[PDB]
C-alpha cells in the first residue's frame, strides 16, 4: 500500500542543472502513471518504449527519475536518436530507450528579474556522452595543444557555463523543468507495478 | 587541433557570452528608452559600456585567429566582424576627441534653436518648431528664413567640427586598411571568397552612378512637372528653365518632396484615401494597430507576434507616468526577445508604418537560429528595404477595402492611380538623387577630391547639376550645409537610402510575381499568398550567413542591385509625366539662381 513518491520528484523545492543531472530509482511501491497524463499541465509528455496509454497496467523492475532544468528549445535534444550541447555533453538518451520524457515551463519560479544563474550546462567535452552517463569535472577544456596547466586562457575555456533566465527571455530561452522516467526490465522480482 | 576548429571553439564561448551581456545591454537601453531618467541613463552607460569593453576583449582575442588558415566562410564572417579593430587602432586621446566630436556635433543638432527678428520672444527648434514652416508654410520668405537661419547658425558651429571629423575618420579608415572613410562604409557591401558572387567595394560606385542614369528621365519629368506646378505656387521666384530653390520642397532639406502633394496634385478635386479619420470613427487603438498587422504576416505564412512582443513593447505615448523616445524602432534583444518601441496614434502614416517595423521583427525573428554575428541584413539596405513593401503592400486599396477601412464603393479609377503614384513619386523618386549627391559629396571629400576651401563650392554645384536644386542664399566656406542634416552630423552612411530604394521593387516585383498579382505592379497586396512568404522567409533566415549578391538572387532571381523594378512601377505616371510637359522644358540650367 505504498505509492511511488513521484511527488518528491515532480514537485521538488530546487532542481539540478543537467550537467549533474540527479537520478532519484524507485522501487517496491505503487505507480499511478495515468496522474500525470490526466493533469494537462506538462508541455512536454513524450513515451518512447512505454506507451502514456493506461499502461500502469505492467510491472517494471526498477525505474529511475531523472531531472533537471534546460532551455526551451533544448529539451527537443532529450529524445533518442539528438545530438546537441545537452545531448552529447549533458545528458545523453540510448537510441533504444523505454520511457517517457516530461517537461513544463518554469519561468514563474526559475527567472527572476536581473537574471537567474543558478542552473548551469557544460559547453566543450572532449567526447560524447554515452546514454545514462553524467560528468561533473571542472578539468580545463584544452582546446588548442598548449598545456592550460588548469588555468583558463587562449584556447583553454572552463567547461561549464551559467544559464541567464530572465522574465522577459523568449519560449525558447526559458527555464524548462525535465524529468525523465526510464523504465528497466531485468530477470528480476519486479519491483514496482502499480494498480 | 586546426585553426578552424579551435576558432569554431572560440566562437562558440563567445556566442554564449556575448548573449546574456548582449541582453543586459539592450535590456537596459529599453527601460530608458521608455522611462527616461539620468539614473536609467547610466544603467543603460554601464551596461552598455561593459557590452563594448567585451566586444574590445574578444576582438583582440579573435586577432589571434588568423583568416589565412580558415577556410569555412560562415566562421570567415563571423571573425571578420570580430575581428573589426575600428575606433580602437587610433591613438587613446584622438579616440577620445573624436568621440568629442560626434557627442558635440549630435548635441549641437538637437539643441540647435533660431527665433525671428520680427518677434524674439518665440524660438523655434528643427523638431517641431522648423519643420512645421517647411512643411507648411506657402510664404516664400517665411521658408527662406527658416531655411538660412538654420544652417548660418546651427551649420556654421559644425563646420570646424566636421573639419576634423574628417581628419579622424580617415586616420582610422586607413588604418584599417582602407583607402578613406568613405571606402571604410562602402565595406558593408564587399564580399570575398565567393566566386560567382564576388562584389568589391569600388563597383558600389560604379554600379549607383549607372542604375542613376537610368532615373533622371524619370526624375527629369517629375522635376519639371513640379516646377511649373511651383511657379503658380510662387510666380516671382521659380523661373521655367532654372533650378528648384531648396527651400520650396517640402522639407527642410528636400529629401522628400511628400509635402509639396497638395501644390502639385495632379487631380485634387478627386477623393484622397487618407483612412485617418475612418479610423477615428471606427473606435481604432494602437493594439487594433499592430492586432491588424499581424494578421498580414500570418496570412503569407509567416509566424505570429511572440507572446512577450505584446507584454513588453510600448505600443503608445507613456500616458504621463514616463517621457519616451517615440521615434519608432524595432528592437532584437536576444533571447528570443522583441520589441517595438512607438508611441502610435490613430494615423494612417502610423498604419503603414506598423506594418514597416513590424516587418523588422519578422526579419528579426527569422536569422534568430543563426549565429550572434550574424542575426543582420545581408547588407545596410535590406532591412530598410522589407520594410517599405510591407506598407506599399497594405496601402493599396485592394488591402483597404480587405480589411474594411475604406467604403467599398470606392471610385478607382486612371485617375485616383495617377494622384497615388504622384504621391509614391514625390517620396520615393524625389529622394534617389538627393541621396546620391550627398553621399557621393563626402565619398569626394574623404578621398580628397574636394579641397576644404572648396567645400560648399562643389556641393551646391553638384546641387544645381545632379539634383537640380539651387540655394537661394550664397554660402561661403563658413557655412557646413550638408551637416544640417541628421545623418550627416551623427556619423550614419546615407547611400543605404538608395539601395533600399531599389532593393524594395525588386522584391515588390518577385514576390507579387509569385503572389498571382494580375494588372499593374503598384496595386499588388501580397497578403493572403503563402507562396510568396515563403519566397521572402528563404532570405530573412539566412541574415548575414550568405552574401547579399546570393541573398537577393534568393528571391529576385538577379545577383545585382536592378533599377527596371523602381522604373516599371512608375511607369503609369512617367508616360502621363511625358504628355503634361509637352509644352513645358524638362531638364535645368546651373547658371541660374534666385539671387541673381
Ligand atoms: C562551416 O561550419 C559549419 C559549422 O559546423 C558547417 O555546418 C553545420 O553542419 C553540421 C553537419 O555537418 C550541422 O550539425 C551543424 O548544425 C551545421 N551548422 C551550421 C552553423 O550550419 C558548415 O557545413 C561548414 N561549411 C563548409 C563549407 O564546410
Ligand atoms: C587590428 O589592429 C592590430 C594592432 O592594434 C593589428 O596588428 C598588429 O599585427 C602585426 C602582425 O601582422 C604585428 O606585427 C603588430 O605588432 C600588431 N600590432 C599591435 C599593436 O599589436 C591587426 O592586424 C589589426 N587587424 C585588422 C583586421 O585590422
Ligand atoms: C504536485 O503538487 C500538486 C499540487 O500542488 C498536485 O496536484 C500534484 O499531483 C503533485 N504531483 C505529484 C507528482 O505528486
Ligand atoms: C521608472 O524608473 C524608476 C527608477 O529608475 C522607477 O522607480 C519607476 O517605477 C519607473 N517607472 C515605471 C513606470 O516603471
Ligand atoms: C499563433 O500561431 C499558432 C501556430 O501554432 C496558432 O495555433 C495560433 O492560433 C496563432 N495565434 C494567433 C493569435 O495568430
Ligand atoms: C484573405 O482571405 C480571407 C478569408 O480567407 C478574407 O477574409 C480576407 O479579406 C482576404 N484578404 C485579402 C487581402 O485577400
Ligand atoms: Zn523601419
Amino acid at each position: 500500500t505504498n505509492l511511488c513518491p513521484f511527488g518528491e520528484v515532480f514537485n521538488a523545492t530546487t532542481f539540478a542543472s543537467v550537467y549533474a543531472w540527479n537520478r532519484k530509482r524507485i522501487s517496491n511501491c505503487v505507480a499511478d502513471y495515468s496522474v500525470l497524463y490526466n493533469s494537462t499541465s506538462f508541455s512536454t509528455f513524450k513515451c518512447y518504449g512505454v506507451s502514456p496509454t493506461k499502461l500502469n497496467d505492467l510491472c517494471f523492475t526498477n525505474v529511475y527519475a531523472d531531472s533537471f532544468v534546460i532551455t526551451g528549445d533544448e529539451v527537443r535534444q532529450i529524445a533518442p536518436g539528438q545530438t546537441g550541447k545537452i545531448a552529447d555533453y549533458n545528458y545523453k538518451l540510448p537510441d533504444d530507450f523505454t520511457g517517457c520524457v516530461i517537461a513544463w515551463n518554469s519561468k514563474h519560479i526559475d527567472a527572476k528579474e536581473g537574471g537567474n544563474f543558478n542552473y548551469l550546462y557544460r559547453l566543450f567535452r572532449k567526447a560524447n556522452l554515452k546514454p545514462f552517463e553524467r560528468d561533473i569535472s571542472t578539468e580545463i577544456y584544452q582546446a588548442g595543444s598548449k598545456p592550460c596547466n588548469g588555468q583558463t586562457g587562449l584556447n583553454c575555456y572552463y567547461p561549464l557555463y551559467r544559464y541567464g533566465f530572465y522574465p522577459t527571455d523568449g519560449v525558447g530561452h526559458q527555464p524548462y523543468r525535465v524529468v525523465v522516467l526510464s523504465f528497466e526490465l531485468l530477470n528480476a522480482p519486479a519491483t514496482v507495478c502499480g494498480p | 587541433s586546426t585553426i578552424e576548429e579551435q576558432a569554431k571553439t572560440f566562437l562558440d564561448k563567445f556566442n554564449h557570452e556575448a548573449e546574456d551581456l548582449f541582453y543586459q545591454s539592450s535590456l537596459a537601453s529599453w527601460n530608458y528608452n521608455t522611462n527616461i531618467t539620468e539614473e536609467n541613463v547610466q544603467n543603460m552607460n554601464n551596461a552598455g559600456d561593459k557590452w563594448s569593453a567585451f566586444l574590445k576583449e574578444q576582438s583582440t582575442l579573435a586577432q589571434m585567429y588568423p583568416l589565412q588558415e580558415i577556410q569555412n566562410l560562415t566562421v570567415k564572417l563571423q571573425l571578420q566582424a570580430l575581428q573589426q579593430n575600428g575606433s580602437s587602432v587610433l591613438s587613446e586621446d584622438k579616440s577620445k576627441r573624436l568621440n568629442t566630436i560626434l557627442n558635440t556635433m549630435s548635441t549641437i543638432y538637437s539643441t540647435g534653436k533660431v527665433c525671428n527678428p520680427d518677434n524674439p520672444q518665440e524660438c523655434l527648434l528643427l523638431e517641431p518648431g522648423l519643420n512645421e514652416i517647411m512643411a507648411n508654410s506657402l510664404d516664400y520668405n517665411e521658408r527662406l528664413w527658416a531655411w538660412e537661419s538654420w544652417r548660418s547658425e546651427v551649420g556654421k558651429q559644425l563646420r570646424p567640427l566636421y573639419e576634423e571629423y574628417v581628419v579622424l575618420k580617415n586616420e582610422m579608415a586607413r588604418a584599417n586598411h582602407y583607402e578613406d572613410y568613405g571606402d571604410y562604409w562602402r565595406g558593408d557591401y564587399e564580399v570575398n571568397g565567393v566566386d560567382g558572387y564576388d562584389y568589391s567595394r569600388g563597383q558600389l560606385i560604379e554600379d549607383v552612378e549607372h542604375t542613376f542614369e537610368e532615373i533622371k528621365p524619370l526624375y527629369e519629368h517629375l522635376h519639371a512637372y513640379v516646377r511649373a506646378k511651383l511657379m503658380n505656387a510662387y510666380p516671382s521666384y521659380i523661373s521655367p528653365i532654372g533650378c528648384l530653390p531648396a527651400h520650396l520642397l517640402g522639407d527642410m532639406w528636400g529629401r522628400f518632396w511628400t509635402n509639396l502633394y497638395s501644390l502639385t496634385v495632379p487631380f485634387g478635386q478627386k477623393p484622397n484615401i487618407d483612412v485617418t479619420d475612418a479610423m477615428v470613427d471606427q473606435a481604432w487603438d494602437a493594439q487594433r494597430i499592430f492586432k491588424e498587422a499581424e494578421k498580414f504576416f500570418v496570412s503569407v505564412g509567416l509566424p505570429n507576434m511572440t507572446q512577450g512582443f505584446w507584454e513588453n513593447s510600448m505600443l503608445t505615448d507613456p500616458g504621463n507616468v514616463q517621457k519616451a523616445v517615440c521615434h519608432p524602432t524595432a528592437w532584437d534583444l536576444g533571447k528570443g526577445d522583441f520589441r517595438i518601441l512607438m508611441c502610435t496614434k490613430v494615423t494612417m502614416d502610423d498604419f503603414l508604418t506598423a506594418h514597416h517595423e513590424m516587418g523588422h521583427i519578422q526579419y528579426d525573428m527569422a536569422y534568430a537560429a543563426q549565429p550572434f554575428l550574424l542575426r543582420n541584413g545581408a547588407n545596410e539596405g535590406f532591412h530598410e528595404a522589407v520594410g517599405e513593401i510591407m506598407s506599399l503592400s497594405a496601402a493599396t486599396p485592394k488591402h483597404l477595402k480587405s480589411i474594411g477601412l475604406l467604403s467599398p464603393d470606392f471610385q478607382e479609377d486612371n485617375e485616383t492611380e495617377i494622384n497615388f503614384l504622384l504621391k509614391q513619386a514625390l517620396t520615393i523618386v524625389g529622394t534617389l538623387p538627393f541621396t546620391y549627391m550627398l553621399e557621393k559629396w563626402r565619398w569626394m571629400v574623404f578621398k580628397g577630391e574636394i579641397p576644404k576651401d572648396q567645400w560648399m563650392k562643389k556641393w551646391w554645384e553638384m546641387k544645381r547639376e545632379i539634383v537640380g536644386v539651387v540655394e537661394p542664399v550664397p554660402h561661403d566656406e563658413t557655412y557646413c550645409d550638408p551637416a544640417s542634416l541628421f545623418h550627416v552630423s551623427n556619423d550614419y552612411s546615407f547611400i543605404r537610402y538608395y539601395t533600399r530604394t531599389l532593393y524594395q521593387f525588386q522584391f515588390q516585383e518577385a514576390l507579387c510575381q509569385a503572389a498571382k498579382h494580375e494588372g499593374p505592379l503598384h496595386k499588388c497586396d501580397i497578403s493572403n499568398s503563402t507562396e510568396a512568404g515563403q519566397k521572402l522567409f528563404n532570405m530573412l533566415r539566412l541574415g548575414k550567413s550568405e552574401p547579399w549578391t546570393l541573398a537577393l538572387e534568393n528571391v529576385v532571381g538577379a545577383k545585382n542591385m536592378n533599377v527596371r523594378p523602381l522604373l516599371n512601377y512608375f511607369e503609369p505616371l512617367f508616360t502621363w509625366l511625358k504628355d503634361q510637359n509637352k509644352n513645358s522644358f524638362v531638364g535645368w540650367s546651373t547658371d541660374w539662381s534666385p539671387y541673381a
